[PDB]
């Protein structure tokens, strides 16, 4: 009965890694490609936009991290097991 | 499919050897010997270039090219030899594979098959650029100096992304060139089950396909290597 | 084949066809060939022009702050001061190039360019 | 300068910095064709 | 088969000669030939 | 025995597409840098006779 | 029972947050790529950028809350169990 | 038979959940994205834009409510049962 | 017999409407992208922009609206129960 | 039985309305962009746009309806059943 | 037997009619986008225009087709069965 | 047990499907996105376009025949029949 | 108990196979369109655009290949059996 | 149960790379494109441009890899089995 509590947890887990990691790559390849259109445009104003992008990327690579916390809980801690 | 099933295995030192890529291996090695050779015998200053010629003068200025636009030439001789062979060592490894070498057992057998598609020979290959470039970066910043910027890289409060990085660059640099071969040897083994009336068609499209696939992945192999000798010096 | 004329402030500089035009406008590289959508671009201050006339060599053109105009009718380089790259005084360039000067810095800057660096 | 509406392209860099970077170019024109046309008037 | 094996030596010992090969017999001659 | 044969086949046609579209361009640019640098040697010849 | 309802909402938690954490992160890297060319553009426009900025981004990030809450819910407080 | 019916609901209000916050985060952040820009470049436009910007959020974030009421009906309501 | 069935629909239903939203979230973020961005840049066009707006968030809605109405045929009309 | 069938056929016939829900949107959605922003950079050219969008919209919407086609074949025909 | 299978086809031709949806819509729509605004930029384009588009389409409107294919035989022809 | 791994690799292969077709269709239509954008700013850029178009169009299109052959190994090859 | 295995190791390997063949498609889709509006916008550039357009393809071909070749891993050496 | 145990896992880790490889590719295409298009515009900042660049892609794949970290702890370590 657990196997299937902790097979739907590792399916779970899962999807929650593949969320995080979709949502992680995606926003920081944007924030990536703004960041080097801005210093492309502007050679000179890159000290300025690593502020704008580390705000950027905090906010996306914040989810990735909950979401791995999150598998964690679901995986080593399932809960309802 | 029998993916895997490396033939002529031996063992010897107490450990295993895939005979048939140390097969291929030679073979593409003797290949870019008799080329490097044919060039020796006839490389003309003042002549003009024969056909071996123009090809190594056109693979040496790009990867001159490449070292000059990211790491000055004066800083990393040593590199434009290590990009120009692992050019040409992974160029002809992908195209000997394009040679009608495969015929049927009554699963399909194979007399050359490309040696990229072997875990052994991708990972050899980047275990040797990683420690090559580790070691350059080590010469150019320290023993002890050489560590503390490459876990800082550009951003030290990103420490623990650069030793991924770090660690995601020999493996990618592996597995994008295994799989990329090895899935090749399987296409054609699938296609192999098709009957001969009908299995020409999808084997000429693939592996007419394949020449170029293998050329941009010696071309990106020895990039990444020269970028990553780039990086890894300043 | 493009009609490409560049006119500079005081007179008209130059007026022959050429099938393709190349040089960097303020936001990025662009070229030029037949049939382009119209199109206005400022020079970088430093830029040079490159036009592949049709039948001689390709003309390098040192431009001081040029205007860049794409029409259907013909392609317009509007110069404030240029000058073909047989005109060009190299060493004079070169001293140039280091001047403290914006202006003649980017100018200098320019007619190394335009020559040939 | 006065607008003058009057009855009915691409611009690279968007068209207000190219405009604004012009328009000093275009009192530089008029400026120099009044210079050469006072020229001829004082000739 | 994605575990390494005793051929990964016997190909970077191969791998290693071309390097040499290269290194003298055609990178160093393209070179002065450029 | 079979699938030899028509691996042989798709290789004749993969011969048969690289000779006509890809051989062309390849063997011919190199061609045309032969030419390129054989009269560059020429003008080096002919300047040092000026 | 138990155990199937359980692990039904392991992988239901799973697709919330995964879908959470997509939209949170691409969103983000979508809203810090203007905030990013924005300032790039216009330095001065820092101060003003941030107002529709911090709009977007909690919009965003409501939505991932959100997501995280009911995934929360699925799994500690698994609703017809 | 009412474990494997809360099962599929469960998994089904996660999918609905997880497209919700997938389309109302990338939604959110691409009209965001476009007020950030308008108001980078027009800095006095901002009035103006949010007319539309709230009108375009009304329409994803109503999306998402939506979503949001059917999983609920889903979950504590399931149809099905 | 009929509990299976019931399951398979309500997962089949969270699909259509995490479907839905997605698109319906990410192509209002689109149009109304465009339609901040041409406000912004040309605000005396601000009406002539509704039109093709209205049109393109016509189709976007009533891509959702079909899914929502098949949702509900899935999960209080099932199919084949 | 065939109820195994019928509950696989509910999650294809769902998984086709999500899909083709996700394409249709998404791609209408750019496609009136790309119709706002040409009508805005340009009031006048209303009608001319309209011919190369209704293609494209025909090309989308076409997707959309096959789609919805099989669906329906999935889960009143289910031709495997 | 045949059962698990049918229901494993139905449920992977809806994946696969599912991935070719969403393929055709949003490749079609950014397709069009291309056409609506290089036809928007200027007018006599079109005629060249439609060129490059069919081309594109002709490439994603054949993976649609393959799809639609694969399908067909997933669940007319279930391979395995 | 033929059954299972059977209905698994018909599922497997939808997925392979459907994500092939997702990459390929989206793939093929920025690709020709890009062609149309450039043959509408300069016609005569034509023939010099589609160098590095086929290039890219061949790059998805050996991704997408790769799971196409792969989809075929597990539709009618099942490796773990 | 192998059947199951079985099973779920192909289910892994075609989700893992779409995944790559998206992020593969769309990614160098990405790529190719910068590539090819740089040879649009200056057509001398196409030399020295292949070097950071290989890198790039370099980059996104590695998300696939590793990929693939996890999937053989999985499908024909699977993990667990 | 292990079987049961080793197929969730199996299902699991398909997910976790799956997304990761479309994060991972989407992302680095993202990223590449502004790379390519800012060299394209100013061949001279081509090594200006490779360091926020490999910032960039330095996360991206940092997102990956791990998730791969990941996949592996799912497959060859299978918590809970
Ligand atoms: C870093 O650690 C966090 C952060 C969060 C956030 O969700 C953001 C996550 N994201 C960046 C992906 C966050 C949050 C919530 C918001 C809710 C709404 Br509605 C609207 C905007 C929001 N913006 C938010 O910040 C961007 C938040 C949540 C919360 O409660 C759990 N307490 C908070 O206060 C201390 C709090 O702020 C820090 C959650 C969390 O949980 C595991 N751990
Ligand atoms: C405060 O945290 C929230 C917010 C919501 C929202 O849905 C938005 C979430 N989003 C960021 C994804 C929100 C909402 C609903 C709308 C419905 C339509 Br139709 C059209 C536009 C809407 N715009 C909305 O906000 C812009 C909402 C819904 C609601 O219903 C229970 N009560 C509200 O008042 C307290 C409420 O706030 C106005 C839901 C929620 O549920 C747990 N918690
Ligand atoms: C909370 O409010 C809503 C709104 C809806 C909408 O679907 C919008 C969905 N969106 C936000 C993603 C909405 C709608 C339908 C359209 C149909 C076509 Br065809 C074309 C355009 C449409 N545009 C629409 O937006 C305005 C709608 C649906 C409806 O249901 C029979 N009755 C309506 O009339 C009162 C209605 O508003 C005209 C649904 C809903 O369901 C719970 N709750
Ligand atoms: C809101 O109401 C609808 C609308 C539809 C449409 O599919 C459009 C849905 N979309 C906007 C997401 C629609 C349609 C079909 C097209 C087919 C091809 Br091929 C090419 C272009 C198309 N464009 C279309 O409109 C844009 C349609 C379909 C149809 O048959 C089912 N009968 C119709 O005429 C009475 C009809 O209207 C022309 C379906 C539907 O079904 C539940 N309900
Ligand atoms: C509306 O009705 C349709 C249309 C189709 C299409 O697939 C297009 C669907 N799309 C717009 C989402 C269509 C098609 C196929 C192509 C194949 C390749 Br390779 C390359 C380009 C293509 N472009 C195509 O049109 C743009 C098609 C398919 C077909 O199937 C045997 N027979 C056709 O007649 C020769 C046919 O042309 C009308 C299918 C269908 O089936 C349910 N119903
Ligand atoms: C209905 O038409 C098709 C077309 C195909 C393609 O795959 C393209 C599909 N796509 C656009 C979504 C196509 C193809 C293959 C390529 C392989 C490599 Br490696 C690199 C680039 C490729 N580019 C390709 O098209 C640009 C192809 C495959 C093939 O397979 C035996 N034979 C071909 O004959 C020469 C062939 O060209 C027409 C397949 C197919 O089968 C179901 N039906
Ligand atoms: C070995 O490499 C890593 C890196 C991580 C990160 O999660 C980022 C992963 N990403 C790039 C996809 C990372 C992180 C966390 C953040 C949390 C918030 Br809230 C907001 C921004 C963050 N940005 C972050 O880096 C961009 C992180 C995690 C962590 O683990 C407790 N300890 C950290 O500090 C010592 C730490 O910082 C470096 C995780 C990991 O686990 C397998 N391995």
């Amino acid at each position: 009965p657990n196997a299937i509590i902790t097979a739907g947890a590792l399916i779970g887990g899962g999807l929650i890694m593949g969320g995080g990691a979709i949502g992680a790559g995606i926003g920081d390849g944007i924030a990536g490609n703004a960041l080097i259109s801005g210093i492309a445009r502007q050679p000179e104003a890159q000290g300025r936009l690593f502020t704008p992008f580390f705000i950027t990327v905090g906010l996306v690579e914040a989810a990735y991290f909950i979401n791995l916390a999150f598998m964690a809980l679901f995986v080593f801690a399932t809960p309802g097991l | 499919i029998h993916v895997g099933h490396h033939t002529l295995v031996f063992e010897l030192f107490g450990m295993t050897f895939n005979g048939d890529t140390i097969l291929a291996t030679a073979v593409t090695a003797v290949i870019v010997i008799a080329l490097a050779f044919y060039l020796r015998a006839k490389v003309t200053s003042t002549g003009v270039p024969s056909g071996v010629q123009l090809f190594w003068e056109a693979l040496t200025i790009q990867m001159r090219q490449q070292i000059e636009g990211s790491i000055g030439m004066k800083i990393a001789p040593f590199v434009l030899p290590l990009s120009v062979t692992i050019f040409v060592f992974i160029l002809i490894s992908n195209w000997l594979a394009v040679l009608p070498l495969q015929y049927g057992g009554g699963a399909a057998a194979e007399l050359y098959k490309a040696p990229a598609s072997d875990i052994n020979f991708v990972l050899a290959l980047a275990l040797f650029v990683f420690v090559c470039y580790h070691a350059a970066g080590i010469w150019r910043r320290g023993i002890v100096g050489h560590p503390i910027k490459v876990v800082k890289g550009h951003v030290a409060f990103l420490a623990p992304i650069n030793i991924v990085e770090e660690l995601a660059k020999p493996i990618s640099l592996a597995l994008r060139l295994f799989g990329n071969i090895f899935a090749g040897g399987i296409l054609v083994a699938l296609i192999a089950m098709f009957p001969w009336y009908i299995q020409w068609f999808p084997n000429a499209v693939w592996k007419t396909f394949d020449l170029f696939v293998g050329l941009i992945q010696a071309f990106i192999f020895s990039l990444l290597t020269i970028l990553y000798f780039s990086q890894s010096m300043e | 084949d493009l009609n490409v004329e560049i006119v500079a402030v005081e007179r008209e500089l130059w007026s022959g066809p050429a099938t393709f035009v190349f040089t960097r406008t303020t936001a990025g590289e662009i070229g030029i060939l037949p049939r382009h959508i119209p199109l206005v671009a400022q020079l970088v201050d430093d830029a040079m022009v490159r036009v592949e006339r049709e039948g001689e060599d390709d003309l390098r053109i040192a431009v001081d702050g040029g205007f860049l105009s794409v029409t259907e009718e013909t392609v317009r380089i509007l110069v404030e001061n240029a000058q073909f790259e047989s005109e060009i005084d190299a060493d004079a360039a070169k001293e140039d190039a280091a001047s403290d000067d914006e202006r003649t810095a980017a100018w200098g800057r320019a007619r190394l360019r335009a020559l040939g660096q | 300068m006065e607008v003058e509406y009057v009855g009915e392209y691409s611009f690279e860099p968007d068209p207000e910095t190219l405009f604004d970077a012009l328009l000093p170019r275009y009192i530089a024109t008029r400026v120099y064709a009044a210079l050469l046309e006072a020229a001829a008037s004082e000739s | 088969f994605l575990i390494p094996n005793g051929t990964f030596f016997a190909v970077l010992i191969i791998f290693l000669i071309v390097l040499g090969v290269i290194s003298k017999w055609v990178v160093p001659p393209i070179s002065k030939v450029l | 025995m079979s699938i030899f044969i028509g691996q042989l086949i798709g290789f004749a046609v993969i011969a048969f597409i690289i000779v006509k579209w890809v051989v062309p361009p390849v063997r011919t640019l190199m061609r045309n840098q032969q030419e390129a640098v054989r009269a560059a040697l020429a003008e080096s010849a002919e300047a040092a006779k000026k």
